[PDB]
RNA sequence: AUCGAGAGGU
């Protein structure tokens, strides 16, 4: 089960970059994104997306993962 | 592309493609270097080589019959005589083609259609299935090329005849409606004898109906035969892309009974 | 298609 | 079910168009099982286009029974018919 | 839904922007295609090279609308080869649009000093 | 004469009222637009807001016919139109059309 | 035109139904290895699909050139006298003025022409209409040939008389669409390529095929080879739908049929209706009686 | 609805002539006076403004609120 | 409606009867099997209480 | 030295005919000696010839020489497609440069040169 | 080459290009409709939208709106960049522009809201919606009632009009030559006179009317065209052109280095 | 006909009516199948309608 | 999309603005419709709308197209001459491609065009695999529900009379309801397989 | 899910 699915993201880099979207699937390398525009649906690589969190701050990808990770 | 339904083609030109190829190949159109050089790169399976221009001065030119006998696999021949008499026809009608080269005529559905005898048919018939879809390919892009840089439309204007044809049809009509009234006039005074097999309402209504069918045919006729070969209307009939005589009498003389 | 049979020949398979 | 001597062979000695479909079909599907190629390849990866080589080469190794309408039959090999 | 994304127009994604290729069946001619060009680079072009007399053959084709790019097939003389007939209209190009730039600058000046 | 016709015009129905020359087409031309025009996306009603249908197709700038018939004023067609007058070229153009 | 909306909307019914009744009745009926034609019972409908077992593909429109001729047109064109005849050797590189085999094998061969022309003329078609499909395109072969090899009309032919003879005769015995060494065997292969064997006696006559095709000894070969290989092509493969392809090809033009005349008389001919709209006779009176007014 | 930003065809700002399109339409100015003093010479752009029907004005009737 | 059969192939019916004059819309008729059953009334066609 | 010059006249234009095309015009023309009658069709707008125009009219099997193209004011490529010999000694020859017709019928001694294969024809007014 | 500049208005500018060809001046016009960059609305970030226009309706009508877009393609901070190639996070104000709209009725009529109503982030002249008419207000993007409220972020950045018409400058480029057709490269449709069935155009008297007798000139081709390029606000004609003839140079400099 | 001439003048009828029938509007129908669908129709010696 | 005149058509391609046709002043087609869709139609209603709109365009007064109306095309081709244009509607345009002004004179002018209900995402529809009924186990009806396309009768004809044996045999076991029973070599029923 | 009815598409 990964923690990505369902998490608000932004695209960092690429063609797409500045895009919202919610991550409706993950394969191991690339996250499968509802874009919030034109009904639009994409394959992005998860190091491509910004995170956003509860705060209102966008986070990269090992930071999402160090941040689930829970270790502290 | 041949079925054996009819022993004939099923598949042909159609469209801008067939109104194109009616317009590529007449007589009088000439393609200019830069022209012919861009539509050989469509020309499927092209060798490299231009074809050398048919006037060398004082403007070198190649015409659209010879370009689109590139298209033509070597080894077709085909003969469609319209009129029996000479290879030399001023109206350019008729059909040569010998070893894949157009000697005269105009290429139409006569030629390129689905039609049995034709350039479709003997070309598969000769070559293979394969080689009649490389020609229905080539033929396709190139005059699609060209017709793209020529450009063919129809308009409000096309549908009108001058004032002297519209008066030829005005007296057509006036005249059957006359016969129509001496026969109304005669068949009220049994002055009309009924065909055999006939009673007089039915002799009278087939009268009636012939006198009406032959004015609508007339005034078309006229019609037409005032219009001229740049109509685009008359332009289509005569690719055989679409329309006919009918539809250009309705739409300009009459529409009839 | 299916109006005969098709089978092996296996004078070819040893050839 | 008789079969027909060689010789008594009385049916077309070329390969109909359905039986080319079908034995390039079966060919085909044969190799796509495994089946040992009986002709040398040049990188082709279809085999649909194997067993197509194969065929130009008469290097199919498969028979048609031909069934006559009283139920005799007439074997005729890929590589013999024409 | 089937729709492509319109930065396809304008973006490479990682294709080489000029591919160059001998034409094997013709004597010095070579295949030149375009990615992300369409006839407003391949008609000047054809043109400026068929002002060459070194140029036997130049024509530009567009395989398909829905494809951004197009080939560009050239044949010289034996003298000279596809490259450097390309590359001179090219240049002369450059050249011939600097000086549309320049003049039109010029004019443009005299005429606001002319409203004024 | 016993009577006389206020406007021949008034022998067609809603639809048939939109077609503008109806008189200058072959007659199941006619009947094919009135089939067509009830699949028009416009503007159905001005509440289509506050009202939760089923299934609703809203053009977003819905403009007048430039060519309109006199029937139009009573349909109400200019009020609440489904179209758009689009710039046409009847032209041979690259053959995909 | 509310009329005509109607006849649509009816007539694309009709025709589906009697389009489903016609696949129905001939679904089985299909071409066997032996030839014929046969249902799924074993049934023979046709021993010869078509009655000359090709494929309707592959057949071409060919003019009978020999049918429309008068006698005295028939004889020019085809008879050869060498005794009052010089003009032959003058077309050729080989004398043959009054030789008698040779023009014994003319003799032969002027018979057998006339035996088709009566044939033609009297039994087949006695109408006089001269263009029939049939298997292979032969004056395009023939003006494959006049292309390919350049055939100048004023160069003498090496082709003698017996070689035209023998080639064409042996042509004709490679036209094999029946196999075996019975004698019905026979009969209907000789049948099935009667009016084809016809055709190519007309067409390769050795008056035509030196005097006015100016034909020589490899353009000859190149097209027997070439009709044989086209021939051979056209022959209906065995295990052919002929009856749903006959089905699909009879119904597809009816639903372009006018809704007696039409998709009507179409359904009263297909359920062999026993009162049907219109009967009708067509009494054809004496010659005599036919050419007056008064008598009819 | 509202008055489109730009022209379909030509590409040209409409979207700031709806107001004065109708202003010059109350001082007795026939529709084509009107798009001749807006300056809309290609017929394409005028048809924009000539058979423009703003349903928002009545979209705006069906307030919540008073 | 008319409330005739929709598959019986009565064509009299569906036609456009010299009557239906300024009753019902010549044009406005559904294409197929509603063909001239399916009628819509004229704009200023009266239907009486 | 003109081996290659398959024939080589003068021809006076009688009649012109450009009602049917706009940029291809049907010329008839007759020898010096009422000898030849020729009908060509040429490109009337990049080479017009009027009525009564007097023309050096020549066909060639190739272009070789340069003085044969340079004098010639008006160049095209055809190919001879049919000749029929007349049975009181007239031959008439066929020609098609790409679909404009050439008629050129005359006597076999001066005709006899013209065979079924591609020629230049070079007018020069 | 040559230029005569016949008319210059405030949107658009009425020249005649000479001594070229009219492969150049179709790419001229084509660049001049495609390729010129501006910058426009493009992603909106909406968190209050109570007025009866639906959120993409409103985002489209943003995205239309005409920017200034004036030295785009001067290095930053003087232009932008692409937020593609920049190396900003999502974007930032070298490839990038921030408007905000903050709308909301109060009062008891209606509140029209136009171009003048958005708030545009100091970095630059560039980005700041053109208020062409009279009065100042641009074009008109919304109406609202009372207690109806717009609040919304907007991020402009650079494009061309190939990937979508909203960065385009340029509204049509009026583009004529031969207007008497003296190269005939039309054949004129008429019914009886097609001189006098087709109305002559008004650069019909910037040139010398066909002479009576001339022949037909064949080797002559198009050198002079009559050329109008209209703008849309963004970007001023003169700046138009001498971007398109910039961008159609880098193009040809592109290719050639590429081949070099 | 099939009572007063018998089966294959039967077939010979059944061809020439089919044949008017399709015929009458222009088009053309390849021999082979018209005769086939005859000699399905007249095969076991009798009129086989075309029905259930 | 359809006009008010029966014709109606799908979108076949797409082309930017640089792309297409323009007359001298520039004006550039929205839609591009063929010429061939006219006569065998006889739409002539089509084309005096066109003209008309483009009247009323240029002229600002709205077009009467009532019907049995005195409105001639005569006189609608003179109002259109006076805003001067061609009278009959026709307009010189140029090529985008290449800039190059087309030898046929092109027919253009503002006509009302109707976006219809039919959209091609709301049809295209694919299975490969997926529902099946319960009583039959067949692929399901319909495209909301992932259902299959049918395989009928027509179809069923169509693959015979090609002779393609296999086909049939894909499509009507292999594709849609393959499945398994033992039977009795005795009494021909079938049997309880474990 | 099933069944029935209706509106449509080619
Ligand atoms: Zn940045």
């Amino acid at each position: 089960r990964d923690k990505a699915i369902g998490a608000t993201v932004r695209i960092r880099r690429g063609p797409m970059k500045g895009l919202l979207g919610v991550i409706k699937d993950t394969t191991d390398a690339n996250a499968r994104v509802e874009l919030h525009t034109g009904n639009k649906m994409v394959t992005i690589p998860k190091e491509n997306l910004l995170y956003t969190t509860k705060t209102g701050e966008l986070i990269s990808y090992t930071e999402f993962i160090e941040r689930s990770r829970g270790i502290r | 592309i041949v079925s054996p339904q009819s022993n004939k083609p099923v598949m042909g030109i159609v469209q801008d493609t067939l109104a194109g190829v009616r317009k590529f190949s007449l007589r009088d159109n000439f393609l200019t270097r830069n022209a012919v050089m861009n539509i050989m790169l469509w020309v499927p399976d092209w060798d490299g080589i231009l074809p050398p221009p048919v006037i060398l001065k004082p403007k070198v030119l190649w015409t659209g019959k010879q370009i689109l006998s590139l298209i033509i696999p070597k080894g077709i021949n085909l003969i469609r005589d319209d009129d029996k008499q000479s290879l030399s026809n001023p109206t350019d009608s008729g059909m040569l083609i010998e070893n894949g080269e157009i000697i005269y005529g105009v290429v139409d559905k006569k030629t390129v259609g689905a039609s049995q005898g034709g350039l479709v048919h003997t070309i598969w018939k000769e070559k293979g299935p394969e080689i009649c879809k490389g020609f229905f390919n080539g033929i396709q892009r190139v005059v699609n090329y060209w017709l793209l840089h020529n450009g063919f439309s129809i308009g409000i204007g096309d549908t009108i005849a001058d004032a002297d044809t519209m008066k030829e049809v005005t007296r057509t009509v006036k005249e059957a409606r006359r016969q129509v009234a001496e026969c109304i006039q005669d068949a009220q005074h049994n002055r009309l004898k009924p065909e055999p097999g006939m009673t007089l309402r039915e002799s009278f209504e087939a009268k009636v109906s012939r006198i009406l069918n032959q004015a609508r045919d007339n005034a078309g006729r006229s019609a037409e035969h005032s219009l001229k070969d740049s109509n685009n209307v008359k332009q289509m009939v005569a690719a055989g892309s679409k329309g006919s005589f009918i539809n250009i009498s309705q739409m300009s003389a009459c529409v009839g009974q | 298609t299916g109006a005969f049979d098709i089978y092996l020949d296996q004078d070819m398979l040893m050839n | 079910g008789k079969a027909v001597a060689k010789e008594d062979r009385t049916t077309t000695p070329y390969m109909t168009k359905y039986e080319r479909a079908r034995i390039l079909g079966t060919r085909a599907l044969q190799i796509s099982m495994n089946a040992p190629v009986l002709v040398d390849l040049e990188g082709e990866t279809d085999p649909l286009q194997i067993a197509m080589k194969e065929l130009a080469q008469k290097k199919i190794p498969l028979l048609v029974r031909r069934y006559l309408p009283d139920g005799s039959y007439e074997d005729w090999s890929v590589a013999e018919l024409i | 839904m089937n729709q492509p994304e319109r930065y396809e127009l304008i973006e490479l994604m990682g294709l080489p922007k000029v591919t160059y290729e001998l034409d094997s069946k013709s004597p010095n001619a070579a295949v030149v295609t375009l990615e992300k060009e369409d006839h407003t680079l391949a008609n000047m072009l054809a043109n400026q090279l068929l002002s060459d007399e070194r140029v036997l053959f130049a024509g530009y084709k567009v395989p398909h609308p829905l494809n951004h790019n197009f080939i560009l097939r050239v044949q010289t003389v034996e003298d000279c080869s596809p490259k450097q007939v390309i590359v001179d209209a090219a240049k002369s190009l450059i050249t011939h649009l600097e000086e549309i730039k320049v003049n039109f600058m010029r004019e443009w000046e005299l005429k606001m000093i002319s409203v004024e | 004469w016993t009577h006389c016709e206020i406007h021949p015009a008034m022998i067609l129905g809603i639809l048939a009222s939109i077609i503008p020359f109806p008189d200058h087409n072959q007659s199941p031309r006619n009947t094919y637009q009135s089939a067509m025009g009830k699949q028009a996306m416009g503007v159905y009603l001005t509440n289509y807001q506050v009202r939760m249908d089923t299934m609703a197709n809203i053009l977003y700038y819905p403009q007048k016919p430039l060519a309109t018939t006199r029937s139009m004023e009573y349909l109400k067609f200019r009020e609440l139109p489904a179209g758009q007058n689009a710039i046409v070229a009847i032209l041979c153009y690259s053959g995909y059309n | 035109g509310r009329e005509g909306l109607i006849d649509t909307a009816v007539k694309t019914a009709e025709t589906g139904y009697i389009q489903r009744r016609l696949v129905k009745a001939m679904e089985d009926v299909m071409v066997r290895y032996d030839g014929t034609v046969r249902n799924a019972m074993g049934d023979i409908i046709q021993f010869a699909y078509g009655e000359d077992g090709l494929d309707a593909t592959l057949v071409e429109y060919q003019v009978f050139d020999s049918l429309r001729l008068s006698t005295k047109q028939f004889e020019k064109k085809y008879r050869i006298d060498l005794m009052e005849d010089r003009s032959l050797s003058l077309y050729m590189e080989n004398s043959i003025e009054n030789d008698s085999s040779v023009q014994d094998l003319l003799d032969e061969e002027y018979t057998q022409l006339v035996a088709d022309r009566e044939l033609l003329c009297k039994f087949i078609f006695p109408k006089g209409d001269a263009r029939w499909p049939l298997p292979v395109n032969v004056q395009r072969i023939i003006q494959n040939a006049l292309q390919i090899f350049h055939l100048e009309a004023k160069k003498p032919t090496d082709l003698l008389p017996s070689d035209i003879i023998n080639g064409l005769n042996e042509l004709i015995a490679k036209l094999t669409i029946f196999r075996g060494s019975d004698r019905i065997t026979r009969d209907v292969q000789n049948n099935a390529t009667l009016l084809f064997q016809i055709l190519l006696r007309s067409k390769f006559a050795v008056k035509r095929v030196i005097m006015e095709y100016r034909l020589n000894k490899v353009a000859f070969e190149w097209i027997m080879g070439e009709v044989e290989a086209r021939f051979q092509q056209a022959v209906v493969s065995p295990g052919e739908m002929v009856g749903t392809l006959a089905a699909q090809s009879i119904g597809e033009p009816a639903t372009q049929m006018t809704l007696t005349l039409g998709v009507p008389r179409l359904k009263e001919i297909l359920n062999v209706a026993k009162n049907i709209k219109t009967p009708s006779l067509t009494i054809y009176l004496m010659p005599w009686i036919a050419a007056n007014m008064d008598l009819a | 609805m509202i008055i489109p930003i730009r022209c379909f065809s030509c590409g040209k700002v409409i979207g700031d002539k709806w107001d004065t399109y109708l202003t010059l339409l109350q001082e007795d100015n026939t529709e084509g006076e009107a798009l001749d003093k807006l300056g809309l010479q290609r017929y394409c752009c005028r048809r924009m403004i000539l058979t423009h029907v703003d349903l928002i004005e009545k979209l705006l009737c069906y307030n919540p609120l008073s | 409606n008319t409330p005739i059969g929709r598959d019986g192939k009565l064509a009299k019916p569906r036609q456009l009867h010299n009557t239906h004059w300024g009753m019902v819309c010549p044009a406005e008729t559904p294409e197929g099997q509603a063909c001239g059953l399916v009628k819509n009334l004229s704009l200023m066609s009266y239907v009486s209480v | 030295m003109s081996e290659s010059v398959l024939l080589d006249e003068i021809f006076t234009v009688t009649s012109v005919d450009k009602q049917k095309y706009q940029r291809v015009s049907r010329i008839t023309a007759v020898s010096g000696q009422n000898d030849m009658n020729l009908t060509l069709d040429i490109n009337s707008q990049i080479y017009p010839l009027e009525k009564d125009a007097t023309f050096s009219l020549q066909i060639t099997s190739n272009l070789n020489s340069p003085d044969l193209k340079e004098a010639a004011d008006y160049i095209m490529y055809g190919k001879v497609y049919r000749v029929e010999e007349a049975k009181d000694e007239k031959v008439s020859v066929y020609v098609s440069f790409g679909g404009l017709l050439m008629a050129i019928e005359g006597s076999h001694r001066k005709l006899y040169r013209l065979s079924l294969d591609h020629v230049y024809l070079l007018l020069r007014r | 080459t040559h230029i005569t500049i016949r008319n210059i208005s405030k949107n658009s500018v009425d020249f005649v290009l000479t001594n070229t060809s009219l492969a150049v001046a179709n790419s001229l016009r084509r660049v001049v409709l495609a390729e010129i960059p501006t910058v426009a609305i493009d992603l909106v970030e909406i968190n209050v939208n109570t007025s009866v226009m639906p959120d993409e309706f409103l985002a489209h009508r943003l995205g239309m709106i005409p920017l200034d877009s004036s030295n785009i393609d001067e290095p930053p901070p003087v232009g932008l960049e692409y937020t593609r190639n920049c190396d900003c996070d999502q974007y930032c104000p070298k490839c990038s522009v921030e408007l905000f709209l903050n709308a909301k009725c109060t009062g008891e009529g209606t509140m029209e809201i136009y171009a003048r109503d958005l708030v545009v982030s100091s970095n630059s002249s560039l980005g700041h919606p053109i208020l062409a008419d009279p009065k100042s207000r641009g074009p008109l993007i919304c109406k609202l009632r009372k207690e109806q409220e717009i609040s919304l972020r907007c991020i402009a950045k650079k494009g061309i009009a190939k990937e979508h018409a909203k960065w385009s400058p340029t509204s049509a480029v009026a583009f004529e030559y031969d207007p008497w057709n003296k190269l005939q490269h039309t054949d004129y449709w008429f019914e009886n006179d097609a001189d006098a069935e087709w109305p002559k155009s008004k650069n019909a008297d910037w040139e010398e009317p066909p002479r009576e007798g001339e022949p037909f000139n064949f080797q002559e081709e198009p050198r002079r065209f009559y050329m109008d390029v209209e703008s849309v606000g963004s970007i001023p004609p003169n700046e138009i052109m001498v971007q398109g003839l910039r961008i159609l140079q880098e193009k040809l400099a592109v290719l050639v280095r590429d081949l070099d | 006909i099939l009572q007063i001439l018998g089966i294959e003048a039967t077939r010979s009828a059944l061809l020439k009516e089919l044949r008017n029938v399709i015929e009458f509007d222009g088009s053309y129908v390849n021999y082979r199948h018209l005769a086939l669908l005859c000699d399905v129709m007249t095969s076991r010696g009798h009129l086989m309608a075309i029905t259930r | 999309f359809a006009s008010r005149h029966g014709q109606k058509g799908t979108i076949g391609m797409t082309y930017r603005h640089e792309d297409m046709p323009f007359s001298a002043q520039g004006i550039v087609p929205d839609i591009i419709i063929n010429p061939h869709a006219i006569p065998s139609r006889m739409t002539v209603a089509h084309l005096v709308e066109c003209q008309l709109s483009k009247v009323s365009a240029l002229s600002g007064f709205e077009g009467d197209a009532t019907p049995f109306t005195d409105v001639t095309v005569e006189a609608v081709s003179k109002l259109l001459r006076s805003h001067g244009f061609q009278s009959r509607g026709f307009e010189v345009m140029y090529h985008g491609h290449t800039g190059r002004k087309l030898v046929a004179q092109v027919f253009l002018g503002p006509t009302y065009y109707q976006r219809l209900k039919h959209l091609v995402d709301d049809k295209i529809h694919a299975r490969a695999r997926g529902p099946v009924q319960i009583l039959t186990r067949q692929p399901v009806e319909g495209r909301s529900r992932d259902g299959g396309l049918r395989f009928g009768e027509m179809e069923r004809d169509c693959q015979i009379s090609h002779g393609c044996s296999s086909v049939l045999r894909e499509r009507l076991f292999d594709c849609s309801d393959a499945y398994r029973v033992i039977v009795c070599d005795i009494c021909g029923l079938i049997a309880i397989a474990s």
